[PDB]
């Protein structure tokens, strides 16, 4: 019974400073080193540094020599981690992970990871777009209609058809982060090509951080 | 330091089958070489560490072997449990290095693309900025790839795609691209295509439209 | 953690042998960088350090007492027991064992000698009486 | 009277050359303690220790403290010289948060605590002959887990040694792993050791864990210099010899002021 | 031969004070003082090593001080916890105890 | 060793007006009890030397207050108030910060 | 009043030995240090080292180790400099010079500087 449990994510201006947290619990916290170890999409994973609790014995990745920071706080069997002057690179997924001397020192025990989005946006909610079947063709097969949600941010926006009436054969894709700095996303759906004209469907978008929740409805052409 | 090179990057099998996943060390960093399971919803899980020791509670069918610079790690009789993302870290030398990391994905018959293409809404317009999205729908394997044509020239750079996971109920994958223009730069152009290149397909796809349809 | 519980009769005749032992729990009494301790409390004198003895058979005791104190470990059974000969009424108190150590730290200039007692027993009440 | 029974309250800063440890014990500055930084390449006739000097780093402490003491002090002289050492499969320069060098974690500017590379600690087995003129004070220390997990998480090995031998003798320590009362949060402990190398002697350093490697060695001389506890201020007056009262004047054929005198001055009489 | 005083016997605060208390050791010790912290009915607790260092578990609160003879034993903002004898402690002499209560 | 220099063999000091002789270490000479172990030696012709600067600022007991010395860092001068035909000799500057003495070569003054 | 009366010039072969002296008169010989300067034209000053007469310690320039021998005899307050295997580069001017304070003090008072010439003639 091991559980590094590790603090909420994050939302940072460049050039500020966050400070990520990792309790640990089941163990004598003070005897194993706990690993930080960087995710970032199209990068694997990236070892920051590691810290042993007791001694507060730091020793951190050359590549993040000065930007990241290692404190223990014994009392609480919590280890911190400051990362100074983010920038947009930083944003990414970070773990912490126990390592001791029973498995080789391979860190066998991780945290759940703590994401922090670096980024200057400033909030603002989704605009949102039909996707009218029916492009150039008037009917055929199985017919694909969605609705883009467009220029927002932060993450995360759901998205429901119907509300929840058409989960069967809906695809809502990753948002993607833009040049500008806003997410953007698609959501479709394949329906029978007859199922065009007796229903409408309506695209349902709901984006908590903006209190924004908005419902298009979409139609052929 | 020491670069850790892991293939396959991508790796396809059905359960029952056995796989092989090699990691190769820039350097010899003896036998200290872990493998981690990554998969969504929970966290990260330590197979093998010291290149063949199993971590206690690991199932058998995981092992490990090599030593100096070229390691493996074997999975026999994979079960549905076992498609997941696997890193190789060495923990020899000290700035630990962890492996691009293999997706293990479920097999299945190659399946053909579904091509559509949606025109930019007249609300989009209205907003100054225009957005053609051509969709692909519930393909095999990943491999697709496609590129955008507009009248005669070809588009490259103004366009951004996004790929969602393989859907566990047919396995399947869907693809999205979206072709971002301005609407003097919309307007300065007739047709739009999307051209759909797959193993799937016995020939490129292509679908277009015109504007104003 | 490493728990200390000492045990033995709570009434002693006077003129008698008063004996107590404490078993440790969690440790061995077979480290070397601990000794086992006995000190007494009692509420006209406050706590009243007897004696300590260490596993490899070094042992010290306060001259207060006319060496009446003797400490000693059974190693194969987790105990040290305190032998305070020749018991009397103003013997009666509360005994604890404790663990402790000894160290000569670089704190200050003049370098002194440090005793702790970190860990402590509950403590029993042990009567000296003719009753 | 015959005898001197009054000083001044003070220590003339002349003509004896006195070093103020403000805050700081010779140890401290030998070591290289944070706040003793100042102490380099130092020189002295009498080393005035403070009695409120106080160490700041990591808990530590040194058996054969009055022989090493005695030693540095009547030496006269604080000079280090850094050697290259050659660890090979260790990592150097680590630390402690009770120590603080900078903002962050540090540990003794004139020790080097050595730590497992990655999953591993060889046995390190480096050696430095003594090819120069005067003998070489190498100042060492082996670290004391606070527990057996800690010692195997720094130091690969179940249980460390360390073998630091000459030709003329050789000391095995073996740490002590175990709790003791925090200090500054540590239940760790450090004990420093020192060896002298002669002339065309050589030093070897066998361990294979809980080593805290020397960075060098000081530079001994063959001093008449002294060591004297004081809280006595310094001031710029001159006095002959000084006593941990303070200077007296030394021409009254005797003194009863202090047995404890530096300088030319009379003999002491209760 | 060292002997050592611990004052007040005992001393009336009520919660949220700042209270002091000191312990003078006859010759000086260095710092070679502990802080024992003893509840009713229970075994003395192990709350400051060398008259500075505070153990494990103990509060921020408490702080000890002092070097040489004089050492003192200070909580920044008494506690209804906190009540409690105190005993200065150096080698195998015990303080006296001050029976800091509540008022 | 810390070397001394006294680059000095002819200093015009026209006689009754002030003279100043320079020497300079390659290390400096300040301690960390805050006093510069400078010294000023004054070898009078056919006479052995005599102390007449010793740290700075501070004169033997038979030195007249014409003679000053101050400097900073590694570079110190000796400063003579007024110039006598008693005042023709060659002063050595020397230090023991760092044992051996090390003394300078020596200035010789010279009279207009 | 404080004076260090030195030994007259001294001829010596090359190779022998010689024993410079330096009588201390007008104080108390055991409460200073002695210390001992060589002195060649031309090519400057050169400290030799120094001697405690209280116990006879001493402390010699590295490059005068070996070379000369510091001695002291307490009774006549005389302070002995012994040189032993001299060559040309030895022929110089000698000096004893009072130290003020203890290993690091400084030349308080020097001796009437005794010359040394090695040479058969
Ligand atoms: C260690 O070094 C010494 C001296 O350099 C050498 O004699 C010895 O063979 C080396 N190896 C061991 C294991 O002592
Ligand atoms: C000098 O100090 C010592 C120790 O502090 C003391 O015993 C002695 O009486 C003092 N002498 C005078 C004259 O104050």
């Amino acid at each position: 019974q091991v559980q590094l449990q590790q603090s909420g994510a994050e939302l940072m201006q460049p050039g500020a400073s966050v400070k990520l947290s990792c309790k640990a619990t089941g163990y004598t916290f003070a005897g194993y080193w706990i690993e930080w170890v960087k995710q970032r999409p199209g990068h694997g994973l990236e070892w920051i540094g590691e810290i042993l609790p007791g001694i507060g014995s730091t020793n951190y990745n050359g590549k993040f020599k000065g930007k990241a920071t290692f404190t223990a706080d014994s009392s609480s069997n919590t280890a911190y981690m400051e990362l100074s002057s983010l920038t947009t690179e930083d944003s990414a997924i970070y773990y912490c992970a126990r390592s001791g001397a029973q498995a080789t020192f391979a860190m066998d025990y991780w945290g759940q990871g703590t994401s922090v989005t670096v980024s200057g946006a400033s909030t603002k909610g989704p605009s949102v777009f039909p996707l009218a079947p029916s492009s150039k063709s008037t009917s055929g097969g199985t017919a694909a209609l969605g609705c883009l949600v467009k220029d927002y941010f932060p993450e995360p926006v759901t998205v429901s058809w119907n509300s929840g009436a058409l989960t069967s054969g809906v695809h809502t894709f990753p948002a993607v982060l833009q040049s500008s700095g806003l997410y953007s996303l698609s959501s479709v759906v394949t329906v029978p090509s007859s199922s065009l004209g007796t229903q409408t469907y309506i695209c349902n978008v709901n984006h908590k951080p903006s209190n924004t929740k908005v419902d298009k409805r979409v139609e052929p052409k | 330091d020491v670069q850790m090179t892991q293939s396959p990057s991508y790796l396809a099998a059905s359960p029952g089958e056995t796989i092989t996943i090699n990691c190769r060390a820039s350097k010899s960093i003896s036998k200290f070489l872990a493998w981690y399971q990554e998969k969504p919803g929970k966290t990260n899980k330590l197979l093998i560490y010291s290149g063949s020791t199993l971590q206690s509670g690991i199932p058998s069918r995981f092992s490990g072997s090599g030593s100096g610079t070229d390691f493996t790690l074997t999975i026999s009789s994979l079960e549905p449990e076992d498609f997941a993302m696997y890193y190789c870290q060495q923990h020899n030398e000290y700035p630990y290095t962890f492996g691009a990391g293999t997706k293990l994905e479920l097999k299945r018959t190659v399946a053909a693309p579904s091509v559509f293409i949606f025109p930019p809404s007249d609300e989009q317009l209205k907003s100054g900025t225009a957005s053609v999205v051509c969709l692909l729908n519930n393909f095999y394997p990943r491999e697709a790839k496609v590129q955008w044509k507009v009248d005669n020239a070809l588009q490259s750079g103004n366009s951004q795609e996004s790929v969602t996971e393989q859907d566990s109920k047919d396995s399947t994958y869907s693809l999205s691209s979206t072709l971002t223009l301005s609407k003097a730069d919309y307007e300065k152009h007739k047709v739009y295509a999307c051209e759909v290149t797959h193993q799937g397909l016995s020939s490129p796809v292509t679908k277009s439209f015109n504007r104003g349809e | 953690q490493v728990q200390l519980q000492e045990s033995g009769p709570g009434l002693v005749k006077p003129s008698e042998t008063l004996s107590l032992t404490c078993t440790v729990s969690g440790g061995s009494v077979s480290s070397n960088i601990y000794y086992w301790s006995w000190i007494r409390q009692t509420p006209g004198k406050g706590l009243e350090w007897l004696g300590y003895f260490y596993h490899s058979g070094s042992s010290n005791y306060n001259p207060s007492l006319k060496s009446r104190v003797t400490i000693s470990g059974d190693m194969s059974k987790n105990q040290f027991s305190l032998k305070l000969k020749s018991v009397t009424a103003a013997d009666t108190a509360i005994y604890y064992c404790a663990r402790g150590g000894v160290e000569n730290l670089m704190l200050v200039a003049v370098i002194q000698e440090m005793w702790y007692f970190d860990l402590w027993g509950r403590g029993t009440l042990v009567t000296v009486s003719g009753a | 009277e015959l005898v001197q029974s009054s000083s001044t309250g003070k220590i003339c800063n002349n003509p004896h050359r006195i070093l103020d440890g403000i805050d700081c014990t010779l140890i401290d500055a030998l070591l290289g303690d944070p706040h003793c930084d100042v102490f380099q390449n130092e020189t002295w006739d009498l080393f005035v220790e403070r009695s409120k000097a106080f160490s700041n780093c990591y808990p530590y402490d040194v058996p054969d403290y009055a022989s090493l003491r005695s030693l540095v002090a009547s030496s006269g002289t604080l000079e280090f010289i850094t050697e290259g050492f050659t660890w090979t499969g260790v990592t150097q320069n680590g630390g402690s948060n009770a120590c603080k060098r900078g903002p962050g974690s540090g540990f003794f500017s004139r020790l080097n605590w050595l730590t497992k590379s990655g999953s591993t600690y060889p046995v390190l087995n480096v050696t430095m002959p003594n090819n120069d003129n005067f003998d070489k004070l190498y100042i060492w220390g082996i670290h004391h887990p606070s527990t057996d997990q800690e010692q195997t998480s720094l130091y690969v090995q179940a249980s460390g040694r360390v073998t630091v031998s000459t030709r003329r003798s050789q000391q095995t320590i073996i740490p002590n792993i175990g709790s003791r009362p925090w200090v500054r949060g540590l239940s760790s402990r450090i004990s420093i050791y020192w060896t002298i190398v002669k002339p065309g002697d050589v030093l070897v350093i066998n361990s294979n864990g809980n080593l805290i490697a020397p960075r060098g060695y000081f530079k001994m001389r063959t001093g008449k210099s002294s060591i004297m506890r004081s809280d006595a201020p310094i001031d710029t007056c001159i006095s002959e010899c000084i006593t941990p009262n303070g200077s007296i004047p030394n021409d009254k054929p005797f003194q009863n002021v202090n047995k404890i005198t530096y300088g030319a001055c009379p003999k002491y009489v209760k």
